[PDB]
RNA sequence: ACUAUGGUUUUUAUU
RNA sequence: CUGCAUGGCUGUCGUCAGCUCGUGUUGUGAAAUGUUGGGUUAAGUCCCGCAACGAGCGCAACCCUUAUCCUUUGUUGCCAG
RNA sequence: AGGCGGCCCCCUGGACGAAGACUGACGCUCAGGUGCGAAAGCGUGGGGAGCAAACAGGAUUAGAUACCCUGGUAGUCCACGCCGUAAACGAUGUCGACUUGGAGGUUGUGCCCUUGAGGCGUGGCUUCCGGAGCUAACGCGUUAAGUCGACCGCCUGGGGA
């Protein structure tokens, strides 16, 4: 993605002691990702991710991390995909048989403002009626059209994300995530070295991996 | 792909007040037939709902395992908490043979022929458990993929 | 006699901080931020150690 | 806490 | 004769605000959860918020009534013009 | 190990650390056997401030052979022995070894003149969480209840016991 297998390095202290078979050491005073291991750790993502859209597969991206919680969806339209930022409150794809149900009550919050005095008053209901439509209606805004589950799962922090990777644990659904030497590579399938915090690292690194979904499109 | 089987269902027998509680507890089995499978336990204040929760929970519950076209591959041992089991080949004329828990994790599993002994606990939801990694200890004929080739 | 402050009084009344008006018992429960009094009311301390 | 201080009510058809 | 058989009738804590269910999570399991937390009220009353999310019953609201207004009628009453 | 701190001097078995050598399987564990008492108990004296089974009474109470108080023998102390037992506890048999981290106590040791108002490495022992792993649960986890190899002892229902 972007700038091809080559490595960079990022941080300069505090890595995670699980990395020792990734870490190669220190260069410009960063921490380091073994080069020999970043060439096809990218390669061999990016190729089953091609292959999962080609089958039209559903990639549903994650933003629940403050720094993606847009480019989730504006870096990411690019291809047909799906997007969520906000918590899942349990069982978002695990419970799907149950969950279902808070589309038809984002409906039936809508048919609560249908009455006659909800026009011609300006504050008494306006402002009552909105505490879970407006919620609603922001967070279901990139998933509720898409009817069931999702055939793979994109993640900006396989830590910060992890209440949802136990639910791809639960349905078999393969997980990709960005990896730096302090993050821990368990419950995820597929690991691809990056950062979300240089600086305005997501606004194009996201892009380019919604372009493997692009090509998936053709 | 989905093959589903019932151990039992009983009455509970916790007391309330006038007599004993109102419920139905149901024990099942879930499992591919060829490769897969879980077990689920499920309450209700209906028979059938018992075991659409049971039949749920199993199928929430699969472990992957190997087996040679219904027949087992080598006399196997299993062990769990408390409790053991052993289970071998038949010949023929025989293979049915066995009741209570290995009746139906097996028949899920694609076994149509069997001859086993549970030791230890004699609690079904215990006694499953060891014929679990009594099928997990099981060796595979599978061609995956150099080891044994091919 | 171990205390805190003794000698030139001789006084109607004592009182001394942090040992008076309960402050609890178990008040820095979900969650209790104090908004910065940990920031610096804690830090020696570290009589506690710890364990 | 300076309230110095303390015992019973049948086993047996029932909640 | 029998409310330790059953439908109906009916008492009180108390007119107290509380009691629970479907599905997910946890635990081997009886169960735990949500109903706990944080503001606020007479009130699980009204809001905020979490591995919980949603929901019924009761609470509060109708109606009876009091301080006024709109309106119509008048002896056997009241009795000024 | 049980345990061992008021202090000073004399005697004395080992402990931990930094770095090497020469010897050359001499090892590790153990039925019986050998050596070591916490407190109480005994024999023979000394010592006797208090404390103190039991004792004689107060007071409380329905009772007081408990608590509180007044008095108190054996014992506690010293010397030499007998007694040999305990929740003798990390309830983890004795030995060899592997395998992530984090907030602490105590104590050797390598190097830097500490840039300066410092520390970073590296052995031993201990405290509380805790990973891989385990257990019924609670716990353990480099001081393992985990995984491995060696040796010796014990247990097979409760009430009687």
């Amino acid at each position: 993605m972007l700038k091809a297998g080559v490595h960079f390095g990022h941080q300069t202290r505090y890595w995670n002691p699980k990395m020792k078979p990734f870490i190669f050491g220190a260069r410009n005073k960063v921490h380091i990702i073994n080069l020999e291991k970043t060439v096809p750790m990218f390669n061999e993502a990016l190729a089953e991710l091609n292959k999962i859209a080609s089958r039209k597969g559903k990639i549903l991206f994650v933003g629940t991390k403050r720094a993606a919680s847009e480019a989730v969806k504006d870096a990411a339209l690019s291809c047909d995909q799906f997007f969520v930022n906000h918590r899942w409150l349990g069982g978002m794809l695990t419970n799907w048989k149950t969950v279902r149900q808070s589309i038809k009550r984002l409906k039936d919050l809508e048919t609560q403002s249908q009455d006659g005095t909800f026009d011609k008053l300006t504050k008494k209901e306006a402002l009552m009626r909105t505490r879970e439509l407006e919620k609603l209606e922001n967070s279901l805004g990139g998933i509720k059209d898409m009817g069931g589950l999702p055939d793979a799962l994109f993640v900006i922090d396989a830590d910060h994300e992890h209440i949802a990777i136990k639910e791809a644990n639960n349905l078999g659904i393969p997980v990709f995530a960005i990896v730096d030497t302090n993050s821990d590579p368990d419950g995820v399938d597929f690991v691809i070295p990056g950062n979300d915090d240089a600086i305005r690292a997501v606004t194009l690194y996201l892009g380019a991996v919604a372009a493997t979904v692009r090509e998936g499109r053709s | 792909e989905l093959q589903e089987k019932l151990i039992a269902v009983n009455r509970v027998s916790k007391t309330v007040k006038g007599g004993r509680i109102f419920s139905f507890t149901a024990l099942t089995v879930v499992g591919d037939g060829n490769g897969r499978v879980g077990f689920g336990y499920g309450k209700a204040r209906e028979v059938p709902a018992a075991i659409q929760k049971a039949m749920e929970k199993a199928r929430r519950n699969m472990i992957n395992v190997a087996l040679n076209n219904g027949t087992l591959q080598h006399p196997v041992k299993g062990v769990h908490t408390g409790s053991r089991v052993f289970m071998q080949p038949a010949s023929e004329g025989t293979g049915i043979i066995a009741g209570g828990a290995m009746r139906a994790v097996l028949e899920v599993a694609g076994v149509h022929n069997v001859l086993a002994k549970a030791y230890g606990s004699t609690n079904p939801i215990n006694v499953v458990r060891a014929t679990i990694d009594g099928l997990e200890n099981m060796n595979s004929p599978e061609m995956v993929a150099a080891k044994r080739g091919k | 006699i171990k205390v805190r402050e003794n000698e030139p009084f001789d006084v109607a009344l004592r009182r001394f901080k942090r040992s008076c008006e309960k402050a609890g018992v178990l008040a820095e429960v979900r969650r209790r931020e104090f908004y910065e009094k940990p920031t610096t009311e804690r830090k020696r301390a570290k009589a506690s150690a710890v364990k």
